[PDB]
């Protein structure tokens, strides 16, 4: 249940606050940074209320564990530097106890010049082909046009969370200026020619200092 | 302080060994946890020394005597445990854990090749075209003229084989500049066609 912010994205020297929520009554908890090629950093950790530990690589944040639950992560003067994915994590207390982490937010510092780009979305119908020969449907999103790189891209099927049969890029695919994701979701023959299967591509993203969701929709055929 | 390789592959099946060495820490206690894509590091197995089960993904963890050294060894690795694996090493009982670099684990499914590739059109854009190739084994399939082209794997439950698994390649250009093909060893020369 441990809760953090998926997407932030921010302008050259903005403040900012990450805050990390459990509930699991626990006593430690801790904000790690990810970077390509650099692990799992400490940045800051709490052995409980009011309590903060600078990590190794604390300049440029502070924190504030305001009540057993919630800890903050502040970021001062964000800088490219910033630029990570953050992971919260928790535990009954520490010392050779396992720590539950949060899903991660991904935190982009950008230029005060540079603009945020909503994606386009489109989905593609299916070859009428690879359904004969396969007797399968695939299902190709696309989201295109969006900047910055990071942007996450999700199934529904009929109102429910899909995840078998989809293959989704991990890493966004730089085209000159912009960048794309491609998400493909893989189905039965079957499951397609239902003219009452909804089929929903979703884009969640990041713009004017909230978090934005695009929808896209295919029905299945006759 | 904490060194991984950062990559490994495996075939479905076939057992895997992650290192972990670090020479300048004598651990007082090993962690490992997985990441999988869209979530965050998630515990496996802890232990203080010698060898110790693991119950998912099953296999084993064994520290070396010396205790500046570990080993996860993945019994049968399934496409679902393809992951970042992390090593997280404690100096002393009330000291910091100290995370490895992660090694990214690569499964590849058992696949029987039946290289296709098709063209496909959106409503939405009728001004963009997808090259669509599936069904393919990746080490003879050549994508030699693209760059912008992605890969995944996927599993579709059919009829006969409750979950078969495919691999799937796209890339996508403004409609008159796409050409959509590719070669694969045995299979010649491929081009997708449309209705």
């Amino acid at each position: 249940e441990i809760n953090q912010p998926s997407i932030l994205v921010l302008k050259e020297d903005e403040n900012a606050t990450l805050s990390c929520r459990q509930n699991d009554n626990h006593d430690y908890m801790s904000w790690y940074l990810q970077q390509p090629g650099k692990g799992l950093q400490l940045i800051y950790s709490s052995y409980g209320v009011k309590q903060e530990n600078k990590g190794d690589i604390h300049t440029g944040y502070e924190a504030k564990r305001s009540s057993q639950e919630v800890f903050h992560l502040d970021i001062i003067s964000a800088k490219k530097n910033h630029s990570a994915i953050y992971f919260c994590a928790s535990s009954s207390y520490k010392g050779n106890t396992p720590l539950n982490f949060g899903q991660g937010t991904r935190l982009t510092v950008l230029g005060k010049n540079s603009e945020i780009i909503e994606p386009d979305v489109v989905i593609f119908s299916p070859s009428k082909q690879e359904i004969q020969e396969k007797k399968k449907a695939t299902l190709v999103c696309l989201a295109s046009g969006f900047f910055p790189d990071h942007l996450n891209l999700v199934w529904k099927v009929n109102g429910v969370k899909r995840t078998e049969g989809v293959g989704t890029d991990e890493i966004s695919t730089s085209n000159g200026s912009t960048y794309s994701l491609t998400s493909r979701l893989r189905i039965s023959a079957q499951e397609w020619f239902n003219p009452l299967n909804r089929f929903e591509c979703i884009a969640n993203f990041f713009k004017n200092g909230t978090q934005q969701s695009i929808q896209k929709i295919i029905y299945g055929d006759t | 302080q904490v060194q991984q390789e950062p990559s490994a592959e495996t075939s479905e099946g076939t057992g895997i060994n992650i290192t972990c060495s670090h020479p300048s820490i004598q651990a007082y206690s090993i962690q490992w946890y997985r990441q999988l894509p869209g979530r965050g590091p998630a515990f496996l197995v802890s232990a203080v020394k010698g060898s110790k089960e693991v119950p998912d993904p099953e296999g084993r963890l064994s520290v070396s005597a010396d205790s500046r050294s570990s080993a996860l060894w993945l019994a049968r690795p399934r496409l679902g445990d393809a992951a970042v694996y992390y090593c997280a090493v404690r100096g002393s009982s009330y000291t910091k854990l100290t995370f490895g670099t992660g090694t990214r684990l690569s499964v590849q499914p058992h696949i029987t090749p039946s290289p296709s590739v098709y063209r496909l059109t959106s409503e939405d854009n009728k001004n963009l075209e997808m090259c669509l190739i599936t069904d393919y084994s990746p080490e003879k399939l050549d994508l030699s003229s693209v760059d912008s082209k992605t890969e995944t794997v996927v599993e579709v439950a059919t009829s006969e084989n409750k979950h078969e698994a495919s691999y799937l390649s796209t890339y996508w250009a403004k409609k008159d500049e796409m050409q959509c093909g590719a070669k694969h060893e045995g299979f010649g020369i491929l081009k997708g066609d449309d209705p």
